[PDB]
DNA sequence: CTGCAGGGTTTTTGTTCCAGTCTGTAGCACTGTGTAAGACAGGCCAGATC
DNA sequence: GATCTGGCCTGTCTTACACAGTGCTACAGACTGGAACAAAAACCCTGCAG
């Protein structure tokens, strides 16, 4: 006879114990054997392991996270984080975060009110600082923070109109909390290079890319402008005796997540005056921070710096603009050499880079006196396209994005012609082109598989440039010689591209730049005499600074795309969102939060509280 | 005394509330464009013809000797009567530019040769100013006077930023009244000489001021000091004495609470005054005219013409008179959706 | 010599495995031998019995909280509504999710997967079911999904084109997802009435009001409608001299949480065309539905249901143009009675409810053939301005909320009047009426603190028909005899404002129900008094509704607030933050994903999380 | 051969893709309005004029006797020809109702008196119809012949959707071909017979007919079963002994393919097709004449009119003959915002 | 006793395969397909006078 | 009246300006078993190094 064998997990532990001693007893001098006594690390061990037989992980990670210390609660700091990564309004994280806490709660995330605080450590004006020596025309109060652009603006009816609502802050103080925020990294790198933390630290240089970029669309467009800086490189000339050593240059600028937003106004990009009544004072206090040094508590101790600043991030008409080139297709063509656009048909490559800031203004007041008395087109000619005093000195440099999109641009027309015919018809009709880029079209569809779009794409223009899309639609081509040839052309621009798409060719790949010289001679000719046609004295101006300054800027300012605006234009899918679902709708409140919500968008300290181990 | 609604063709994006109109030799020729100018036109001033309600702007030329002028914005004009040994003038100083930056800078335009074909070459120089010379102010007023019988210019007026000192980022756009002080300058030699006045209690803007056979009146206008607009014109008389040019000044006690008025002169002496602000909303919209005399001011109110639903809506206004008992105004605009013509333009007459 | 050997929780699962390959083979060969092979079993218990010999009774009991009990974070449940309950984008949610994952590890949320498949636990077409008898003209196929409302619209441009987008599910679908959804609390009411579960499972009695209102501003062709209804009760019919005890009331009807969508299409209110071929099929299964029993697991028990529909969520415009009748301004304006438009001015108290759909459908028939061969005034006389063919049933029944907007409209003109004199000058003209128009405007900014808007919203209704209004305009008219009258009048009017208001009057105002046919009696005889000034023949229609029809309706029914349709009017703006937010975008796909949204909105199931763990 | 755009005053909503013409005596009245009448026209038939490039519409009214019509959406009409006993009908039935639902009813349409100025007082008259009725239909066709000398009237084609039986909530806008029977129909009584072909292989429907003398041409539509067009002709020699009609019919070598033209009269017997469609994508653009002889159908193509750019790249495109030769047609307008003028309006004519 | 190279040790750690499965991340249809400003070239042309 | 020409017109060119984030889907990567295998991490162990 005997009593039946139930299930073990049912009956009490009395008989629990009954029926598994001797396994027990199994496992605990297993235990004393190897481990010298662990019976509950050996037990668990073992039914992890049985668990995970069955491939069941989830609920093995459920228990050893329950044991081994726990995770019952959240860091305030990551809260606020993920709140602000995901664009969620008030009223949403607090019904979201009620909820949860009626469930299981053991309140994990946390309320708003301590989110609320928990940033003012990281939002600007909260950090002190001083300065040596003073800045000149500058408040020394380290606390302040959003301010309306009007900059104290008369609301004087009888005079200007002061209209534009703006927001931004006080340059240094965004720049010290850019700092304070790097802080870490900074010294990991100084472990890194294993230098002395204590001293060595009063030499620094940070290396400031500035960058402004209007933006429409914004509800007429209201077509808004957007002004923002980012940290590049930081380097430490300390003690001395050396030429600088870059503690952290940024990996990844071309990404907006690293790009800080500043000053944010309610205006058009090309209506000059209240863009220079509302910019104005923070190029002022910016030429003030050039000369004198920041001192900051950093890693504990009063450390200090001195600034450098590169004007890249900008598009070409507003460089035009703020330096005073009569935009666009001028006869001065170049923002960096002084060609004509005719002469630069003759010659493509042998030019030299001269055009700088204080040189345009003393040609700007050389014009405005006329100590000649020349003729008009004349004092146009010799002071070579200077005649609007300009304000905003910026480096002499063109961005990668743009070059790349006009280059497109040209690509896709050229073969839009070229599928027609030029050469043997040699003045075509509106119509004649319009028919030309349908059937060209046609062709980037039927493979390659691209749908066609008003304006030239990032991306669009990436798939534009692969050869594929080439062999694709020179096909169509009747010509031998002239269908091989854009294939070679198509070689040789895929061979030198990625020179200036690169972060750092110096580094990154020497090959190209040691004979781009060579391969922009070659792809240069191929032009002027296969297509005399289309390029007699007729250039685009892209293609004469990609064709005349690239390997020069490459050589002298370290390396190009990484001082590309590519990033600031991203950011307009931000200030979209952003604008989308998380104001109230009242204008002189819409940028006060809108700055607020972007500018935290950019921490590595948050950014990598959102990483957390990938 | 009646409008007109008339229309600009073309360019009507390059008009911002502050300019000046300038008549001299017949033709009336705007000074001042919104943004630097094109190289449509680069010296930016443009001749007016209004034909048909229609407003055509023909494009300038310079002479080769002359200067180069940047727009500047709501500067300080001056009609230099035409006399020896150059007639005849205007005097521009010293302006807004519209990169925003302040000019001291005095420039003295004039007409060189015309046509043959209807264009007419004007020349520009930068006259140097030695002193005691004018800071760099806006919105001011100087005129020119002959007195026994030699011809000088009084400046008085004017705002600027705060002192290069206070100029604080975040004040950087205030603008306070500058100090309180004549300038009396010869166009030759530039010795420009400050005086002050005891009486003059500070700086103001926009009071349209006039002088006649170097007596000067200056109507009131704003003191943004104060916020205040106290009507009472100021009678002074300046005395060419060899060398100290003598000064005195009286106190009118009735004048005109108005600010950035258009004066339109019809007689010799005879300015209407057409309409500016009597307040920060309330517009001057009644018209006014006044004889000038040894006695002075003799001041009626004209018949106001009929006014637009469009005009009296709008917030606010400027203009110019087009000389001859004419004047032009426009008014900011709207449109949905923009016109871009920002502003509607009306031409308005005497008689 | 030898390696010191580590910490067997530190080492490598392979190397934990290469060392333990003793004991892990003598634990298995022990579950085989002794406990039937389960060796899951045996470790759990070893690990359970090895911490409460510790006394570990906190973190054993977490452990058996985690071993056959649900633990891992919280339920896919509140996961999913939660996503739902803030609008949140899925990419949006993975990227929460997989930072709380990577921070903070133990991950609370669900991944993607989980609550996609959790959907079609609540999607519609998920329970079995079937009638008895079998439903007519209907396919009886019960797990279908989502259709969009072309029925077959067959799409030959020769023919109507097929080019409206629409989509909808199918009735009976939604129907029985209400109520299995809803089994929750018909579960507990039967449990609160005590009553027996084996028995009584055929006599439940289910009732259910609908809606349907388009609306503009939905751009950047541009209109649509969201036909939607909810559940409102449910009582029981057995077994006999009790003729019903309410098991469940609805207690938020006119609130946006009770209001169940069922098909959406790119129409304009207007065009009666497209609308009728497209809710054709709709009619069709309404019709066919009052006759059948469901059957229906509730409980665990498979029950009957039946089902009876009151048709009250369209305004005005709407039940005419689903009722034939003259649109709008014509003789015939009472929806129940056959007043002529100054007969309702002429008596204002006197009428009964006659209008009745089946009767509607008998006179347009008289319409039809005219078997009287009669002229057209003559023949729309005789047949009362019965005008088309009726479309569809719905209940002679009045909308509070637009009825409250007339109210407001006209003592808005009313003050707009009484600040000119109108009783001195009978012809007052027209950019007098616009400065008395302004001069209100301002009174009003001033005191009550009102800004002017072109169109009206309900807070700008009820803030104006309130006494403080009226003695804060009553200082611009000079006649205090005119401000004691209209004082007056606004004193009766709110004596009975709440009495069609009132969601029960029966017990909420019951005295004013009472005394209400005196006060709508004044109010009338007043208007002939002092206010027949305008009231001489001419008057609005929703007053004369307000007046003759009030009670009536309200006795044989129950309440008005309750059959009130207030709640799609707000829920547009639901539909737009929708539709803006999570669309897809693609057409074929826009209204197919936001209806899904939508539905899943309005979930007790869901909205008890949101308020079931909060109080 | 020539084509004018129109643009219709104070009528830009009430047609509605399918709808129709009627002419009585050179008297226009248009038939079919979008949804049921409003305040304005409880009748919904408007008196069309065409003056001057413009386009007016008027409401009519009818008799006492005379029972009112709900606006059917594409029935087949039939043209009564004047004669004993009642001069002079014509003849509408069935098509769809705005409820998207069938008539089945047969309604003669007449005038009865005027004015009294350019008025036209019209009647309705619903007739029972004994059968072997038809089933309820719409697009279907029907003409009259006599048989020495009798009158009768006969009906074929027609789409309709499934059957109550299976008709499915998922099929409710499903719909497919009658069955390929004809209806013979004495007016008096109102008698119904149904008869099947044996070379009837198939039914259809938009097919345009035309009868005479007692016999009928059966010309080209579309077929939805096997989606074709199928271009060959129906003939029927068809006559009325007592009491069995007897009907044969013959297959001729070419009908056409097209489907739901505009077809006008000019002759007894000589007619001419202004296109309808081809392709279910492609539009038929040409025109055809064909006459109808005892001989037998002679056709032949035309010099279509110069089409717009517009009508040429139209999607849709639809209407009636004005009569004799003379048609209106109207073109879906494409604009954001609508005109809301949701057509343009063309006007085309032969010789 | 030191020095280092390297003899042994047990213990990490991956190492090979055939079936899964649970997940996260990639790929996707997709809106809409012209704008707006200014430079400069030249075409023409009125107006005005030579 | 001739002309011519200063200027206005029309056109063509060149540089910015919009289209991404989204639910759905499919695949890939990431995990379970046995054997027996190299390669290392670091103790210890020996041998040759003074
Ligand atoms: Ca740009
Ligand atoms: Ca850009
Ligand atoms: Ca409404
Ligand atoms: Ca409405
Ligand atoms: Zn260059
Ligand atoms: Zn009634």
């Amino acid at each position: 006879g005997g009593r039946p064998r139930q299930h073990l997990l049912s009956l009490t532990r009395r008989a629990q114990k009954h029926r598994l001693r001797d396994l027990k007893n199994q496992v605990k001098t297993f235990a004393e054997k190897e481990e010298g006594g662990d019976v509950k690390s050996v037990c668990l061990t073992l039914f992890l392991l049985a668990l995970r037989a069955g491939n069941e992980h989830k609920q093995a990670d459920e228990l050893e996270a329950m044991m081994q210390g726990r995770g019952f609660g959240l860091h305030p700091a990551v809260c606020l984080a993920i709140r602000v990564n995901t664009f969620l309004s008030c009223s949403q994280y607090h019904k979201m975060y009620r909820t949860v806490k009626a469930t299981s709660g053991r309140q994990i995330f946390q309320p708003l009110h301590t989110l609320r605080n928990a940033e003012k450590e990281l939002l600007p004006g909260f950090h002190q600082f001083e300065w040596q020596p003073a800045l000149k025309n500058v408040s020394t109060s380290w606390d302040v923070g959003i301010i309306d652009g009007l900059s104290g603006w008369t609301v004087s009816v009888d005079d200007v109109p002061a209209d534009t609502i703006s927001r931004r802050f006080r340059y240094d103080v965004a720049l010290v909390s850019a700092l304070k925020d790097l802080e870490e990294d900074i010294m990991e790198g100084l472990r890194e290079r294993a230098l002395d933390d204590s001293m060595c630290t009063s030499g620094f240089t940070v290396v400031v890319k500035e960058s402004c970029d209007g933006m429409g669309d914004v509800s007429v467009p209201e077509k808004a402008v957007r002004f923002s800086f980012t940290i590049m490189s930081i380097s430490i000339r300390l003690e001395g005796e050396d030429d600088g050593i870059t503690i952290f240059q940024e990996q990844k600028p071309n990404s907006e997540l690293s790009c800080r937003p500043l000053c944010l106004m309610f205006v058009d990009e090309s209506d000059h005056e209240t863009l220079t009544a509302i910019l104005g004072p923070v190029v002022a206090e910016r030429k003030a921070m050039m000369e004198s040094r920041l001192i900051i508590s950093v890693g504990g101790l009063l450390r200090s710096f001195r600034f450098f600043f590169r004007g890249t991030g900008y598009d070409e008409k507003m460089v035009r603009e703020m330096e005073g080139l009569e935009a666009s297709g001028s006869t001065y063509i170049c923002t960096l050499c002084d060609s004509t656009r005719a002469e630069a048909s003759q010659n493509m490559v042998l030019h030299s880079i001269t055009r700088s800031h204080d040189e345009n203004l003393e040609r700007y007041e050389i014009w405005r006196k006329n100590p000649f008395s020349e003729s008009a087109d004349e004092l146009r000619d010799r002071v070579k396209g200077v005649s609007a005093k300009p304000f905003m000195e910026t480096q002499p440099t063109l961005d990668a994005l743009h070059c790349d999109i006009g280059n497109a641009t040209e690509f896709y027309k050229i073969f839009q012609d070229e599928i027609g015919e030029v050469y043997q018809k040699p003045n075509p009709s509106r119509e004649e082109r319009r028919r030309w880029r349908s059937t060209l079209d046609k062709q980037l569809r039927k493979k390659m598989k691209l749908k066609p779009v008003m304006r030239m794409n990032g991306n669009y223009a990436r798939r534009l440039m692969t050869r594929e899309a080439v062999e694709a639609v020179c096909e169509l081509v009747p010509s031998e010689e002239r269908r091989e040839a854009l294939l070679k052309l198509m070689d040789l621009y895929l061979q030198m591209k990625p020179v200036w798409r690169s972060t750092c060719p110096s580094r990154d790949c020497p090959d190209q730049l040691c004979q781009y010289s060579y391969n922009s001679q070659q792809f240069a000719d191929l032009l002027s005499s296969m297509f005399k046609y289309r390029y007699d004295g007729k250039i685009t101006n892209y293609l004469h600074k990609t064709l005349a300054h690239v390997p020069e800027i490459v050589e002298r300012d370290g390396s190009i795309g990484a001082w590309a605006s590519e990033g600031n234009e991203s950011g307009n899918k931000l200030f979209r969102r952003f604008r989308k679902m998380n104001a109230r709708q009242s204008k002189t409140f819409e940028l006060e939060d809108i700055l607020k919500h972007h500018w935290l968008y950019t921490s590595k300290y948050l950014q990598k509280f959102m990483e957390a181990h990938k | 005394m009646s409008l007109q609604p008339l229309t600009a063709v073309n360019c009507g994006s390059l008009v911002q509330p502050g300019f000046s109109l300038l008549d001299l030799e017949g033709d009336v020729y705007l000074f001042g464009q919104k943004g630097w100018p094109k190289r449509s036109c680069p010296t930016g001033i443009f001749g007016v013809r209004i034909k048909k309600g229609e407003l055509k702007l023909r494009a300038i030329s310079f002479s080769n000797n002359s200067s180069y002028l940047p727009p500047l914005r709501c500067p300080a004009i001056a009609h230099f009567e035409a006399q020896d040994g150059k007639p005849e003038c205007y005097l521009i100083h010293g302006g807004r530019t519209p990169n925003n930056e302040l000019s001291s800078s005095l420039y003295m335009l004039s007409v060189d040769s015309r046509g043959c074909n209807r264009k007419v070459t004007l020349r520009c120089e930068e006259k140097e100013l030695v002193g005691d010379v004018p800071s760099a102010r806006y919105g001011h007023t100087l005129s020119v006077i002959n007195s026994r019988g030699k011809t000088a210019c009084v400046l008085f007026g004017g705002r600027s930023y705060m002192p290069p000192t206070e100029r604080t980022t975040q004040n950087w756009n205030s603008v306070v009244d500058c100090p309180p002080q004549v300038y009396l300058i010869d166009l030759e030699f530039g010795c420009c000489t400050a005086h002050t006045l005891p009486e003059l209690t500070d700086g103001q803007s926009f009071h349209v001021a006039l002088a006649r056979q170097d007596c000067v009146y200056f109507l009131g206008g704003h003191i943004l000091s104060s916020d205040c607009r106290p009507s009472r014109l100021i009678r002074l008389h300046v005395e060419l004495l060899l060398g100290s040019p003598v000064l005195t000044c009286t106190i009118l006690h009735e004048g005109l609470t108005i600010t950035s008025a258009i004066a339109s002169p019809i007689g010799y002496h005879e300015y209407i005054i057409f309409g500016g602000y009597q307040s920060e909303t309330q517009k001057r919209m009644e018209c006014t005219y006044v004889g000038l005399d040894d006695v002075g001011v003799h001041m009626e109110s004209r018949e106001p013409p009929q006014w637009t639903s469009e005009i009296s809506h709008s917030r606010t206004w400027f203009g110019g008179s087009l000389g001859k008992g004419t004047a032009l105004v426009a008014i900011p605009s709207e449109g949905n959706p923009t016109p871009p013509e920002a502003y509607h333009f009306y031409q308005v007459s005497f008689q």
